[PDB]
RNA sequence: GUAAAGCGCACGCAGGCGGUUUGUUAAGUCAGAUGUGAAAUCCCCGGGCUCAACCUGGGAACUGCAUCUGAUACUGGCAAGCUUGAGUCUCGUAGAGGGGGGUAGAAUUCCAGGUGUAGCGGUGAAAUGCGUAGAGAUCUGGAGGAAUACCGGUGGCGAAGGCGGCCCCCUGGACGAAGACUGACGCUCAGGUGCGAAAGCGUGGGGAGCAAACAGGAUUAGAUACCCUGGUAGUCCACGCCGUAAACGAUGUCGACUUGGAGGUUGUGCCCUUGAGGCGUGGCUUCCGGAGCUAACGCGUUAAGUCGACCGCCUGGGGAGUAC
């Protein structure tokens, strides 16, 4: 069963960036929001919409460049069953900087940097590269 | 359709669900090529095209197909311009450096009937190469005269003349060509969504480019 | 493997309000029909297997029905066993 | 998947993982501080022996544990819900699903009698064998047992193994339809429990056909076989036992994504339904194939593609799935 919503997040990504489609279909939750914001202030993502008052979707825009996707590659990280909390002197760098390594921190989940630079630690999430 | 709206869509349903983004419909269990979307491919495909056509380039027309050869052999000859409408061999291009040589004979052995080089000798001989001749023109009387690489290439239907892509695309030769349904849009990089055939509807467009040819040198 | 009587019965029986046959007690009872019933059906035959691996189905998604209700709410636990003596 | 490797298949305790909203807690988590982490090693910068090895000052580090002060996104606890997961109700549809009891017809074998008379049976030939005590053939009646032609199929059902005539009884699951309802009650599962082709075992029945064993007749250099003529267990039944198989898709269960083509089976919405018919929209299922995957063969929305929860298993061949 969907044991792990964020996943499913992520990999409809990168599935759809393969299928070269417009946006993706699913229901968000407070987490996935949070997420998919940074995966659009960082610049992975056109915009992002949440439909249904009752029942929330999210139109999760894709983003492209040239005759390629612009998600090169995304998986996930702390996954359930076991998870990964790293400290402020711990969050690792994806793709020595030219990627992103979202992580929720107690003030929030941003990207690795801002967390970094902020002094605080958090548990990872992913690596959008 | 501007004008073209004398071919509108073909193939039957086996399609192709990358020429996808280039229908309408499916009336009359067909795919309709939403020529709505199709004029800025239509007239612009000769775009980019006088450019290199300008600078005297070399613009060659593949298009073997039963239907399209007669009238291919003239679209080409619209000035200096090239044809090959007679089963695309597999080195005119991509192994250029050797059948450029088998050519030659084509060249002599074609003056030489030509002119007064033949009647000599046994009859029996000539007889038998006064036929030679003929078969050489169709695979290469028409990209003969190339000096040698084509600046680009235009050919009718992809699907058809895939070889043609193939080879050209691995030197690097523009990929002028009209994909439909059934085609495969991924080997032209100047996507031309429209029938692979129809008299009325090829004959429109063949010598349709041949304009920013002829008309962009000078 | 049951009845339209003996069923939409046993549901109001249990159930608050009507159509509501989706009620923890209406399903305990629902079950447990079949279920204190097919022992006949199975008290012979023996060799059913077949519909006697559905039995189980019936006893052990009720089982899961009983702890549920357990951790949800102690009371209507302990006082829906009781009509029906199950729990021993 | 085929190299070593998916338990033959189910149910399920423990364990692991847990859809969504709010609040609350602040345990995991992170930030800070404080102890403490012996010194010596190690490391950085720097000294001292002619340099170096060696010695040495200071700092870093000692991945850690404990307490205190905060932070609250995320995991957990708790309280209240929420409906899309799961399930209950209703009405239907399809089915070689299961147990039980009858029953029908075709054929085989055997018995009895008629007609009839020199063969038959079998083979590559043959022979053994059955025939003048009258076979074979053919006809009439009878007894008995096992299996159900055609429909029948890329078909259907089942967790697996498996499951075919018809009729009834008892019964399990699956699927659609529109709703009504419960409100995360879920996914997985060591061990455990149960199911398990065929053969085999026990007791007691039954026994037509087929048939291990065994006996003849051939074949052959030999023929403990293949072929022929016979034929015992068994095959069938009830109850109990044994648990194996190329228990194979050689591919664990559950959930979500991902171009297409043709065909099958079964359900439903709408439609001049007038009409076979058109448009859809579910379950299951064949074959072809794109991306990608693959060592290749090949897999390909029923994946062997892209991912997530849980479990089982592999670590060179022979010895050996043997010994103890
Ligand atoms: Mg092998
Ligand atoms: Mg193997
Ligand atoms: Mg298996
Ligand atoms: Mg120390
Ligand atoms: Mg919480
Ligand atoms: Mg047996
Ligand atoms: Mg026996
Ligand atoms: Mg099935
Ligand atoms: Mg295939």
């Amino acid at each position: 069963s969907m044991q792990d919503p964020i996943a499913d997040m992520l990999t409809r990504i990168r599935n759809g960036q393969a299928a070269n489609k417009a946006a993706v279909t699913m229901p968000s939750s407070k987490l996935k929001v949070a997420i998919a914001n940074v995966l659009k202030e960082e610049g992975f993502i056109e915009d992002f919409k949440v439909e249904g008052d009752t029942k929330p979707e999210l139109e999760l825009t894709l983003k492209y460049f040239q005759g390629k996707a612009v998600v090169e590659s995304i998986q996930r990280v702390s996954r359930p069953g076991l998870r990964i909390y790293k400290r402020k002197d711990e969050l690792p760098k994806v793709m020595a900087g030219l990627g992103i390594a979202v992580v929720s921190t107690s003030k929030g989940v941003m990207t690795d940097r801002a967390a970094r630079q902020a002094g605080l630690g958090g548990e990872i999430i992913c690596y959008v590269a | 359709m501007l004008k073209a709206g004398v071919h509108f869509g073909h193939q039957t349903r086996y399609w192709n669900p990358k020429m996808k983004p280039f229908i309408f419909g499916a009336r009359n269990k067909v795919h309709i090529i939403n020529l709505e979307k199709t004029v800025p491919m239509f007239n612009e495909a000769l775009a980019e095209l006088n450019k290199i056509a300008s600078r005297k380039g070399k613009i060659l027309f593949v298009g073997t197909k039963r239907a399209a050869s007669e009238a291919v052999k003239d679209a080409a000859l619209s000035c200096d311009q090239f044809f090959v409408n007679h089963r695309w061999l597999g080195g005119m291009l991509t192994n250029w450096k050797t059948v450029r040589q088998s050519i030659k004979r084509l060249k002599d052995l074609e003056t030489q009937s030509q002119d007064g080089t033949f009647d000599k000798l046994t009859k029996k001989e000539a007889l038998m190469r006064t036929r030679e001749l003929e078969k050489l023109e169709n695979s290469l009387g028409g990209i003969k005269d190339m000096g040698g690489l084509p600046d680009a290439l235009f050919v009718i239907d992809a699907d058809h003349e895939h070889i043609a892509i193939k080879e050209a695309n691995n030197l690097g030769i523009p990929v002028f060509a009209i994909v439909d349904t059934n085609s495969d849009p991924d080997g032209v990089d100047f996507v031309i969504p429209g029938n692979d055939d129809a008299i009325r509807a090829v004959t429109l467009y063949l010598g349709a480019v041949a304009a920013t040819v002829r008309e962009g040198r000078s | 493997s049951l009845s339209t009587e003996a069923t939409a019965k046993i549901v109001s029986e249990f159930g608050r309000d009507a159509n509501d046959t989706g009620s923890t007690e209406v399903q305990v009872a629902l079950l447990t029909a079949q279920i204190n019933h097919l022992q006949g059906h199975f008290a012979e035959h023996k060799k059913d297997h077949h519909s006697r691996r559905g039995l189980l189905r019936m006893v052990s998604q009720r089982r899961k029905l009983l702890d549920y209700l357990k951790r949800k709410d102690v009371a209507r636990y302990t006082q829906l066993i009781e009509r029906l003596g199950l729990r021993r």
